[PDB]
C-alpha cells in the first residue's frame, strides 16, 4: 500500500510524508497502534490525516500506512440483534476482548467470521448478473435474508456452491471475469445506494397510535421530527414505533445520548418482545449507540452508517424504519469537527454546509422500486433537542424546512396525564392530500370529511378557552358548553391512547373511523335536542356517552358490532330522551 | 480540436485544487478533472496566475490524489446548446438529459453568464397579466416583464400558489384593445435542493394541466451536489432569453427555492474566505442575484418576453433576513404569505398590506382595463389598514367600546377576509373581481371614499355583497 | 411581552455579528503573520 | 379511449419509419461530412 | 391527450437518436481504416507538427512504433526525441519541457471533440 | 476650483408639500433619504427631477434596476420643463450604471456625475444631483478592499469609506465662479440600509 | 537522563526546542535554567526541527544560553494504592501535608478510557445526604451526575463540606443483603483561594472526616495546568479505588467554571482559534470527558458519583458552561439567593431544582415506601403557597379562601423547618417524619397525590423540628 512516516503531531491532528498517490477521505492507520485517520488535505509529498482516538505518546517518526480505501460498512448476514458503536464495531465482542474499559487499537470485524449459515443458491452456472439480483437466501431469525449482488457489478455466472453450510468469507459464487462474489460486500457511507425509481408517498406509515396516524400522519418513505422535552413520553413514543409500526426491519441510532439514556434503551430493549411472533424485538433492530465521550468522529459518521444499513435492507426488498434519538447532538459533533479545521462559522458557530448535509440525510428516505424488481421504502423520524425549547434554533429551523410532518412534543399535557403527550397545534403533516385518495380507496369514501370535522371541532373548543378560565363551565351557554364537553369527550376517548394496556395501545384505521363517526354522531343528535328543548345536564347522563369512552378497550374483530350497538343506542337515545 | 493535459497539481484542500504549471487556462474556465480510476468530474477556474491556477470542484473531491489525477481544458468559457427541441425535454440542472432521451442537436453556443442588457434597448413593460387571483390583480398588478418573487414560509403553500398561477395565467386581449390571440406562456422551471414530495407534486400538476408539451425542467434534487446549484438559474435564463429573444416565445420562469441558492453561495464563499455579509453571507451576494433577477424584462423592436417567479422562504419569518432583504432590492414588488392566514384556513393566504407591485400604473387604467381600478386599490388599502388596527385596539379595550364608523371598518376587515382573499382553487375574472371589491367597498359612507373620484363613485357604488 | 422579545433578538443578533466579525479579523491577522513567517521566511 | 392510443402509437411508428428512410439516402453525405471535418 | 403526441415525440426523438449513431459508428469504423490508408504517414506528420507547435517548447514526442520511421526525420529537425508506445493508437502525443504538460492528437478523440459542433450539420444534411 | 463659497439662502422647491415645509432644503444643500425597500426614495427622486426649479438636473443610476432608467428615458420626452416650457429631457443628463453591469463602475459614475455638475455650477447654472444609491457605492469599495486584502473596519466596509463620502458631499454648494458669475449645486443621496 | 539543549524562541508561555524529535507529544518536561532552578513544562506539539514546549509557571529566569530540557514521562500518570486515604495534593499528586509520599502499587495513565456502554447497568440505590430538600425531594441516586448550580456571593463551599462530612450510605434500608461495604470522598478543588483552602482544611479536620477523603486541593495562583488536570487525577483514583477494592466513592469537584476559564486559556494558548462566546469550540468534548466517567458496573459492587458544583457567571443559565453542564449530566440543584438572604440555610430551592433518576432509585426495598407521592404532594404545595404569598400583598389576607390562610402557613412553615436546617444531619426516616408533620397542618382530602393507605399509616402529627425526630 501507500506507506509514510509522521513528519508533525500536533492533537488530533498529523502531518505524513511519503505519501504521494494517497487519497482525499481515505482512512489511514498511524503508528504502531494502528489508529485510524482521515485524510483531509493533501499538498507536496504531505498528507494531512484527522486522527478518530487520542494520540498520547506518539512520536514523530513512526509509520503511516493508507488503506487506499474510504470510510465504509460490510453489508452482508448477521446485522441483526446486533449492537454497533458509530463505525460499525460489534461492543459485545469488544468487552469479552478487553473488559469493561475500551482501549485504543482494537480491531474486530463487524460481520462474525465464525458463523455457519445455510447457503441455498438461486442462480444457474451460465447465467447473466447486473447489480441487485438475488443470489441465494440464507435463514436468520425468521427472515429469508437474500445475498445481493454488490450494486456495481455486473458479469456471467462460472461456479455456484451447493447448497449447505458456509462461513461469511467463503466465496460462494465466481464470475467468468475472475471476480469472486461472497456472502457480504462493502459500501462507502456518504455514496446512497442506487435504485430504479423513487414512487411518491402513496399510503400510509402506521404508528399505531390514534392522534398520529389521523391528525398528523406520516406516509411510508416520509420524513418526520419531534422535539425531546424531558417528562414527555418521547421514549415510550418511539419504543412504540419500534414495536407496532408496519416496518419489517427496525434500526435505531444513538448519536451522542448521555451513559445512563444508553443503558435504559440498552436495557429495555431486551426485554420487549414483537405482536408478530412473540420472540424479542431484539430480532428484528439495529441498535447503534454513541456515548457523549466517545470519538467525535464515529458520533459523525453514525446517522450515516444507520442509513446505510437502512438503505441496504431496503434495497433487499423491506420496509425499514430509522429512527435517529438526537440531531441536536450530531449538530454539534459536526460543529466541533469544523471547529478542529478552522472554518469561518456561518450562524451560531455553526458550519455553513449543515443544511446541505441535513437535507443530503433526510433525502436517502422514499419508497422505491430496487434494482431486482422488488419494492422497499425507507422511513426517518429524527428528533431534534432545542436548547431552551426555542424553535429558532438553527437546526430547528433546517430540519423543519425539508421535512414533510411534524410532532410538537409538549411536556405540559403529559404533566396532565394526557399520553401521547403530543400538541395539535403547531403540529402540522403535509401527506393528507396525498394520503386522501388511499384513504377513500382504503379506510372509507369519506374519512377525509370526517377528520377534517373532528379538526373543525377541536379548533372551536381551543377558541374560546379563554371565557371558561375567565368566567368556568358551570355558567355557561347551552352551545359552548356542550361544544367544550364534546371537546372533552374526543380529548379522552379518542385522542389518548394507553400504552401499556393490552389491546388499547394498537389501533388502526377503521377502529379511529368508528370513533370519530359516533363521535359526530352523538354532535348531530345533541345539537337536535337542544333545537328541540333539552337541558346540556340532561345530556350528561344517557348510557350512550358511557358507551363511547368504552369504545376503547374492545377487540379489534369485535369493533363491527360494538360499533354498530353504539350507532344504534346513539340514534334511538335521543328520541326516547330528550 | 486537440485537448491539453495539466497534470501538475500541487495542493488539494476541500474543494479547491491547484495545478502548478497551467499558466494558459483563461479565467472562468472550464476544466475536466479525471481520477486514477477513469471518473470524471467537472470544475471551474476561478483564480489563475503565473505561480498557480485555482479550480473549484464542482462536488466533493472524494477519490482525488496527487500523484494519477490529470485536468483537462474544455473551453474558454461556459457555454450551452440551445435549440427548439427543447420544449418537453427534461435536464438535470446542468445541462445532461435524465429523460431517457437522445442529447439534442445544438442551434448555438451561448455564455451562461449572459450580458446586461441595454437600458435603451429596454422598452416599458405594458401589458396586464389576468391571473384569475383578486388578491393579486385588483392591489398588487403583475405584468409581462415584471419580477415578482413570493415570500412565504416552512408550510406555507407557496409551490400550490406558483402551479396555480402558472395554470391560470393569461393575457386577456380584448380589454387592452391589441385583438391579437395569443398562445400561451412557455414555462421554464428550475429547481434548487428540492423534495421528492415537492418534485412529484410539480410533475403530477404539470402532467394533469398538460403543460409539459411547452415546459423545460432543469431538476437540481436535495441530494445533487451543492456546488452544481449555483449554475442552474443561470441555464435556464439562457434558454429562456434565447426563447425570448430569438423565436417570440412568451416566457414565465420559475425558481424553486433562492434560499437554497444563497446558502449554497454562503458556503463557496466560507471555502473562498472572502469578507462576510450581515450574517456570513458573502459581500457580493447582491451583484450575483443581480446577475439573475435582471434578465427579466422585455425588449423594444422584438415580440418576445421573459417573466420570472422566484420563490424563497424566508428565515424564521424575518422579512429583515439577509436573504429576503436583499431580494426585495432588486426585483419589482413582492408577494408575502401570511402564517395566520394559513392558521385561520384562508386560501391563498396572501396578506395585501406588505405586498407590493412597482409595475402596477403601467398596465392599469383607461384603455387597458377598467378606469376606475387604481383608485379602486388605493381604498381598499386604505380601509384594510384602518380596519386592521381598529382590531388591534380591539383586543385591549373590548368591542363594546367601538363606535359605530370603527365597528363598520371592524366588519369591512372581517369581511375582506373572509370573502376577497379566499377563493380557493377557482378562477375569477377581472370583471368579477372588481364587482367583488365595489360590493365590499359598498360597506362604507360615501364621504369615508376620499381617494375615489367622485363619476366612478356615482358610477359603481351601490351595490351589495350578497352576489357572492 | 413582544416589543421585549423583538428587543431581546435584536440585541443579540447585533452581538452575535460583532462576535463573527472580531473573529473574522484575527482569522486575517493570524493568516497574514503565518505568510509573512513561513512563505516569505 | 384505446383506439385513439393504438392510432397514435401507429402514426408515431410511421413518422419514425418515414424519417429513418429519409436519412437512409443521406447517411453516406453525412459520414463523408463529418470524415471531412474531423480530418486535418 | 397529450399523451398521443408524447409517444410520437419519443419515437420520432428515438429514431432521430438511432440514425445520428449509425453515422457516428459509420464514421468511427472509416476512421479506424485510415491507418491502413497509404495516405496514414501522410497525416501523422501534419497531426505531429500540430501537436508540436501547440506546445512550444516541447521535450519529446510520443508515437505508435509503426508510425516512428515516419516521423523521425521529422524529429530531428524539430530537436525533440521520439517515443514508442504500445498505447496511442492512431495519434501522437505532445509532452511538456517539464514533464507535467501534455498534448494529445488523434483523430478519434477529435470526432467527440467536434461531435458537439457537427451534430446540427449533420441533422441538417439528413433533414434538409 | 472655485472663487468664494456663499450662504444657502434661496429654497430649493421639490414640489412636495412636507419636504417644501415641514423639512427645507436650501439651493446650495445636501439631503440624505434612507429607507428601507419599498419605501419610495425612487419615486421621490424622480419626481424631483420632474418638478424642481432647477436648471439642470443630473441623475446617477448607480446599482440599480435598468428598469427605472428606462421608464425615465421613455417618459420624460414627453413631459414639459418647468421653466422654459420645452422637452423636459433637455435638461437632463443620465449616468446609468446598473446591477449586472461590471461593479468596480459604480464608483466612477459618482465622479463622472458629480464632475458633470461641477462643471455645470461653472457656466452659472443652479444644478441639482441625484444620486440613485450609495450603498452600492460602498459595496463596490467593499469588494475592492476584499481584492486588496485589506483589513475590515465595520461590516466588511473600508476604514476610509467616511472620508470617500465627504469628499463626495463636500462638492456641493453654491459658489461665486471663477468667471465671476453665481452657480450652485445641489445633492440628494438615497442610502438602502 | 537524555536532556536537551538549544532553546531557539522563548514567548509568554512558550518555547521552542530544536533537534527533539525523540519527546513524545503529550510528554512532561522539565525545564532548569543557569541557577539550578527547574520549572515543569509539557510537550505541546512535536516536529522533526523543532519540538514546542508550554511552561507551567512563568519564566522570569529563562535564557537561550544556558536552559536544559530533560524528559520526565512520556505519558501523564499518577501512582495509586488503597493509602491514598487521609492524604492532601496540591493537583499534580505532589503531597502538601509534609508527611511521607506514599508507595506506588501501580501507575494509572490520568486520561481515562471510555466505559463500554454494554457494560453499564441502571443505578439503583439511593445515597444519604443529610439534607432533606436533597434526600427527599431530589433524591441522589448512586451512579448519577448532579451539579449543584450556585450564584456568585451563595455559600456554596459551605454546602459541599457539609456533603462531605454527613454522606453515607443505607445498606440497612436494602432489607435483603444487610452489609455495609465500605464508603469513602473524593475532593477537588479547583482555583480556590487561601481562605477557602484553610476553610476546607479546617472542616475536614475539626469532624475527623479525613479518614474517609482523599483531597486534591489546587490554588488560584497555582499554574494553569495543574488545574486543568486536577479532576482528571481526582477521577482516576476514585475510579481504582471503586472498581478495583469495591468502594462506593462520591466525588465533589468545585468550581467547574474555573476549570472552563484555564480551559479558555490554554485554548488561547496554544493559537487555537475560540469557538461560541470565546470558550473553545471542543468544551462540550472535554467536559463529556469529565462527567461520563462515573457510573455503576455489571459484576462489580463500587460505584462512581459525582456532585460538580459550578457558579453561574451571569446567572444566565443560557451561559455556555451550565448550558452544556445541562446538556451532560441528570438535573440540577438551584441556590436561591432571596432564601440566603433571609437568613435560611442551606438555601437550596425546591420549585427550579430537578432529579432525573430520582423515581428509579427510590421505592419498596430502597426507601421508605411513600417517597416519591410525599415528594409530590410537598412540591404542589408549595409551588400552591408561593403564589398566594404574592397575592395576599394585593387582595388582603382578610379576603382569602380558607384554605388559603392554610398554604401560607404551609409555605411558611415549610421555609421555617424543612430548607432552614442549619448544620445538623438528618436521617431519611426523620426528613419523612418532618415532612409528614408538615403535611399534616393541610386538611386531609386536599392531598390529592398521596394514596389513602399511607394517609392513614402517617396522617395526625405536630411539628417534630422542635421533637427532632426521636
Ligand atoms: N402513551 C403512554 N401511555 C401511558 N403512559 C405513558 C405514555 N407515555 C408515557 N407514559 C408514562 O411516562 C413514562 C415515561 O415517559 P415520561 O413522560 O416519563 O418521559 P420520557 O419518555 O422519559 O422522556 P424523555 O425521553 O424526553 O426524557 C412511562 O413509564 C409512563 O409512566
Ligand atoms: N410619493 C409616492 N406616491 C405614490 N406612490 C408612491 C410614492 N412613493 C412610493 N410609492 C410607491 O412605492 C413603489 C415604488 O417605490 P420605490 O421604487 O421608489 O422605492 P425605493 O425606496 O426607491 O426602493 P428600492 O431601494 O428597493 O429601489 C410603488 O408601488 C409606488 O406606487
Ligand atoms: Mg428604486
Amino acid at each position: 500500500m501507500i506507506q509514510g512516516v509522521i513528519q508533525k503531531i500536533a492533537g488530533p491532528a498529523v502531518i505524513a510524508k511519503g505519501m504521494l498517490g494517497a487519497r482525499m477521505y481515505d482512512i489511514c492507520k498511524v503508528g504502531e497502534e494502528g489508529l485510524v485517520g482521515e485524510i483531509i488535505r493533501l499538498d507536496g509529498d504531505t498528507a494531512f490525516v484527522q486522527v478518530y482516538e487520542d494520540t498520547s505518546g506518539l512520536k514523530v517518526g513512526e509509520p503511516v500506512v493508507s488503506t487506499g480505501l474510504p470510510l465504509a460498512v460490510e453489508l452482508g448476514p448477521g446485522m441483526l440483534n446486533g449492537i454497533y458503536d458509530g463505525i460499525q464495531r460489534p461492543l459485545e465482542r469488544i468487552r469479552e476482548k478487553t473488559g469493561i474499559y475500551i482501549t485504543r487499537g482494537v480491531v474486530v470485524h463487524a460481520l462474525d467470521r465464525e458463523k455457519k449459515w445455510a447457503w441455498t443458491p438461486m442462480v444457474k452456472p451460465g447465467d447473466e448478473v447486473r447489480g441487485g439480483m438475488v443470489l441465494g437466501t440464507v435463514p436468520e431469525f425468521g427472515f429469508t435474508h437474500k445475498i445481493l449482488v454488490p450494486p456495481d457489478v455486473r458479469g456471467r455466472v462460472k461456479e455456484v456452491k451447493p447448497a449447505g453450510e458456509y462461513t461469511v468469507e467463503e466465496p460462494v459464487v465466481v464470475l467468468e471475469d475472475g471476480t469472486e462474489l461472497k456472502m457480504y460486500h462493502t459500501w462507502p457511507v456518504r455514496r446512497a445506494r442506487p435504485v430504479q425509481r423513487k414512487l411518491d408517498p402513496n399510503t400510509p406509515f402506521l404508528t399505531g397510535m390514534r392522534i398520529l396516524d389521523v391528525l398528523f400522519p406520516v406516509a411510508m418513505g416520509g420524513t418526520a421530527a419531534i422535539p425531546g422535552p424531558f417528562g414527555a413520553g418521547k421514549s415510550v413514543t418511539q419504543q412504540s414505533l419500534a414495536k407496532w409500526s408496519n416496518a419489517d426491519v427496525v434500526v435505531y441510532v444513538g448519536c451522542g445520548e448521555r451513559g445512563n439514556e444508553m443503558t435504559d434503551v440498552l436495557v429495555e430493549f431486551p426485554e420487549l418482545t414483537d405482536p408478530k411472533t412473540g420472540g424479542p424485538l431484539m430480532h428484528r433492530t439495529v441498535l447503534i449507540a454513541n456515548t457523549s465521550n466517545m470519538p467525535v468522529a464515529a458520533r459523525e459518521a453514525s446517522i450515516y452508517v444507520g442509513v446505510t444499513i437502512a438503505e441496504y435492507f431496503r434495497d433487499q426488498g423491506f420496509s425499514v424504519a430509522l429512527m435517529a434519538d438526537s440531531t441536536s447532538r450530531w449538530a454539534e459533533a459536526l460543529r466541533e469537527i469544523s471547529s478542529r479545521l478552522e472554518e469561518m462559522p456561518a450562524e451560531e458557530g455553526y458550519p455553513p454546509y449543515l443544511a446541505a448535509r441535513l437535507a443530503a440525510f433526510y433525502e436517502r428516505a422514499g419508497k422505491v422500486i430496487t434494482l431486482g424488481g422488488e419494492e422497499g421504502a425507507v422511513t426517518i423520524v429524527g428528533a431534534v433537542s432545542p436548547p431552551g425549547g426555542d424553535m429558532s434554533e438553527p437546526v430547528t429551523q433546517s430540519t423543519l424546512r425539508i421535512v414533510g410532518a411534524f410532532w410538537r412534543l409538549d411536556a405540559s399535557l403529559a404533566f396532565r396525564r394526557h399520553f401521547p403527550a403530543i400538541n395539535w397545534n403547531g403540529s402540522y403533516s403535509l401527506f393528507t392530500s396525498a394520503l386522501d385518495p388511499w384513504y377513500r380507496e382504503n379506510v372509507a369514501e369519506d374519512y377525509p370529511e370526517l377528520r377534517d370535522a373532528i379538526s373543525e371541532l377541536l379548533q372551536r373548543e381551543a377558541g374560546l378557552q379563554e371565557i371558561v378560565q375567565l368566567v368556568g363551565p358551570d355558567a355557561l351557554q347551552d352551545a359552548e358548553r356542550l361544544v367544550i364537553e364534546v371537546g372533552r369527550i374526543i380529548r379522552e376517548d379518542f385522542l389518548q391512547q394507553n400504552a401499556y394496556h393490552e389491546v388499547d395501545a394498537y389501533c388502526s384505521m377503521k377502529k379511529a373511523y368508528g370513533i370519530m363517526k359516533m363521535i359526530l354522531a352523538f354532535y348531530k343528535e345533541a345539537e337536535a335536542a337542544i333545537k328541540r328543548g333539552v337541558s346540556i345536564d340532561e345530556i350528561l347522563q344517557l348510557p350512550v356517552l358511557e358507551r363511547i369512552g368504552r369504545a376503547r378497550y374492545v377487540s379489534e374483530e369485535e369493533f363491527p358490532a360494538y360499533f354498530e350497538e353504539a350507532m344504534k343506542e346513539i340514534q334511538g337515545a335521543f328520541k326516547a330522551l330528550a | 480540436l486537440l485537448k491539453k493535459e495539466y497534470t501538475g497539481i500541487t495542493y488539494i484542500s476541500g474543494p479547491l485544487l491547484f495545478v502548478e504549471n497551467a499558466k494558459d487556462l483563461a479565467y472562468g474556465a472550464i476544466v475536466d478533472i479525471k481520477d486514477g480510476t477513469g471518473r470524471v468530474r467537472g470544475g471551474q477556474v476561478i483564480e489563475v496566475s503565473e505561480e498557480y491556477a485555482v479550480i473549484q470542484v464542482f462536488e466533493e473531491t472524494t477519490g482525488l490524489d496527487l500523484a494519477t489525477t490529470s485536468v483537462s481544458l474544455v473551453e474558454d468559457v461556459a457555454r450551452l446548446g440551445v435549440s427548439k427541441e427543447m420544449l418537453g425535454r427534461r435536464f438535470n440542472g446542468i445541462g445532461k438529459p435524465i429523460d431517457g432521451l437522445p442529447p439534442i442537436t445544438p442551434e448555438k453556443r451561448l455564455p451562461i453568464t449572459g450580458l446586461p442588457l441595454n437600458p435603451v434597448a429596454r422598452r416599458k413593460p405594458e401589458q396586464f397579466i389576468q391571473t384569475g387571483i383578486s388578491t393579486i390583480d385588483v392591489m398588487n398588478t403583475l405584468v409581462r416583464g415584471q419580477k415578482l418573487p413570493i415570500f412565504s414560509g416552512s408550510g406555507l403553500p407557496a409551490n400550490e400558489i406558483a402551479a396555480q398561477i402558472a395554470r391560470q395565467a393569461t393575457v386577456r386581449p380584448d380589454l387592452s384593445g391589441e385583438g391579437e390571440k395569443e398562445e400561451p406562456f412557455a414555462v421554464v422551471f428550475a429547481a434548487m435542493g428540492i423534495t421528492q414530495r415537492e418534485l412529484s407534486y410539480f410533475i403530477q400538476e404539470f402532467e394533469r394541466t398538460g403543460a409539459l408539451s411547452r415546459s423545460v425542467l432543469f431538476l437540481n434534487k436535495a441530494d445533487d451536489p451543492t456546488i452544481e446549484r449555483i449554475l442552474t438559474p443561470r441555464m435556464a435564463l439562457t434558454v429562456a432569453e434565447y426563447l425570448a429573444f430569438e423565436h417570440d416565445y412568451h416566457v414565465l420562469v420559475i425558481l424553486t427555492d433562492m434560499t437554497n441558492y444563497c446558502e449554497a453561495l454562503r458556503e463557496i464563499g466560507a471555502a473562498r474566505e472572502e469578507i462576510p455579509g450581515r450574517r456570513g453571507y458573502p459581500g457580493y451576494m447582491y451583484t450575483d442575484l443581480a446577475t439573475i433577477y435582471e434578465r427579466a424584462g422585455v425588449v423594444e423592436g422584438k415580440k418576445g418576453s421573459v417573466t420570472q417567479i422566484p420563490i424563497l422562504s424566508m428565515p424564521d419569518d424575518d422579512r429583515t433576513h439577509p436573504i429576503p432583504d436583499l431580494t426585495g432590492y432588486i426585483t419589482e414588488g413582492q408577494i408575502q404569505l401570511s402564517r395566520e392566514l394559513h392558521r385561520k384556513g384562508i386560501y391563498p393566504p396572501i396578506d395585501p398590506l406588505p405586498s407590493l407591485s412597482r409595475l402596477m400604473n403601467n398596465g392599469v387604467g383607461k384603455g387597458k382595463t377598467r378606469e376606475d381600478h387604481k383608485q379602486v386599490s388605493d381604498q381598499l388599502y386604505s380601509a384594510y389598514a384602518n380596519g386592521v388596527d381598529i382590531r388591534k385596539l380591539v383586543a385591549i379595550i373590548g368591542e363594546d367600546a367601538l363606535t359605530e364608523n370603527d365597528r363598520r371598518y371592524l366588519q369591512f376587515a372581517d369581511a375582506f377576509e373572509r370573502f376577497f382573499i379566499n377563493q380557493g382553487q377557482q378562477n375569477r375574472s377581472i370583471e368579477e373581481s372588481l364587482q367583488i371589491a365595489w360590493a365590499l367597498l359598498s360597506m362604507l359612507p360615501q364621504g369615508e371614499l376620499k381617494r375615489i373620484s367622485k363619476d366612478h363613485i356615482g358610477k359603481y357604488y351601490g351595490q351589495k355583497l350578497e352576489e357572492i | 411581552i413582544p416589543g421585549i422579545r423583538a428587543q431581546i433578538r435584536f440585541i443579540q443578533q447585533v452581538l452575535e455579528q460583532r462576535e463573527r466579525e472580531d473573529t473574522f479579523r484575527l482569522k486575517r491577522i493570524k493568516g497574514k503573520i503565518e505568510a509573512r513567517e513561513a512563505e516569505e521566511e | 379511449t384505446e383506439a385513439l392510443l393504438a392510432r397514435y402509437r401507429e402514426r408515431a411508428e410511421a413518422e419514425a419509419k418515414a424519417v429513418r428512410e429519409k436519412a437512409m439516402a443521406r447517411l453516406d453525405e453525412a459520414v463523408a461530412l463529418v470524415l471531412k471535418e474531423v480530418l486535418p | 391527450e397529450s399523451a398521443g403526441e408524447l409517444l410520437v415525440a419519443t419515437a420520432r426523438t428515438q429514431a432521430r437518436g438511432e440514425v445520428l449513431e449509425e453515422v457516428r459508428r459509420r464514421v468511427r469504423e472509416a476512421l479506424e481504416a485510415l491507418p491502413q490508408k497509404p495516405e496514414w504517414p501522410e497525416v501523422v506528420r501534419k497531426l505531429a507538427l500540430e501537436a508540436l507547435e501547440a506546445l512550444p517548447g516541447a521535450k519529446a514526442l510520443v508515437a505508435n512504433p509503426e508510425d516512428l520511421p515516419h516521423l523521425e526525420a521529422l524529429a530531428r529537425e524539430r530537436g525533440v526525441e521520439l517515443q514508442a508506445e504500445p498505447a496511442l493508437r492512431l495519434g501522437v502525443r505532445a509532452v511538456g519541457a517539464e514533464g507535467k504538460t501534455q498534448v494529445e492528437n488523434s483523430l478519434l478523440a477529435r470526432l467527440d471533440r467536434a461531435w458537439d459542433a457537427l451534430s446540427s450539420k449533420v441533422a441538417q444534411a439528413l433533414w434538409g
